[PDB]
């Protein structure tokens, strides 16, 4: 899934990429993944960088409202970087060294 | 017979993931065996004890 933001008179301004690993598949290190998005007059390549003080935000247990900035720690989203919240790890796997496996 | 080699490497070789590893048992007389791994790319909490060859 993907869902965004709007801001008035502006438009999108923030969005959200939901991923799970496929079926069978082996654990996938997050932390070196790149994400090449393309759009009217660029083409960016965005790197892993740290939630506030620990690999991955740990919101296991749910997230008021996944756009308010006091809850969510949105500042480490540069131009050049994205930030990964865990909303579902029972084996702690992203929650410690940011592997998904299987369920997550 | 099988029997195992047992060997520490904790200070002597700094085995972190994605880290190639080479090396023979070599005998008296005899073919050596060749030892040759990569280390996986993730190691997690849940599995201490991996199958390396
Ligand atoms: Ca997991």
């Amino acid at each position: 899934g993907v869902t965004g933001h709007y801001v008035k008179n502006k438009g999108i301004d923030r969005i959200v990429i939901y991923i799970t690993p496929n079926a069978g598949s082996a654990p996938i290190d997050l932390k070196q993944c790149k994400l090449f998005l393309m759009y009217d007059g660029k083409a960016v390549s965005l790197n892993f960088s740290k939630y506030d003080t620990n690999t991955v935000g740990d919101f296991t247990n749910g997230i008021k409202d996944i756009f308010n900035t006091t809850v969510v720690k949105w500042n480490n989203a540069d131009a050049t970087s994205f930030v990964v919240v865990a909303l579902q790890d029972d084996d702690k796997s992203l929650l410690t060294n940011a592997v998904i496996n299987k369920g997550d | 017979d099988i029997v195992a080699i047992c060997l520490n490497v904790s200070n002597t070789l700094n085995l972190k993931p994605r880290t190639k590893v080479t090396g023979a048992v070599i005998p008296e007389f005899g073919a050596p065996a060749v030892i040759s791994f990569t280390t996986p790319a993730t190691y997690l909490d849940t599995q201490h004890i991996i199958e390396l060859q």
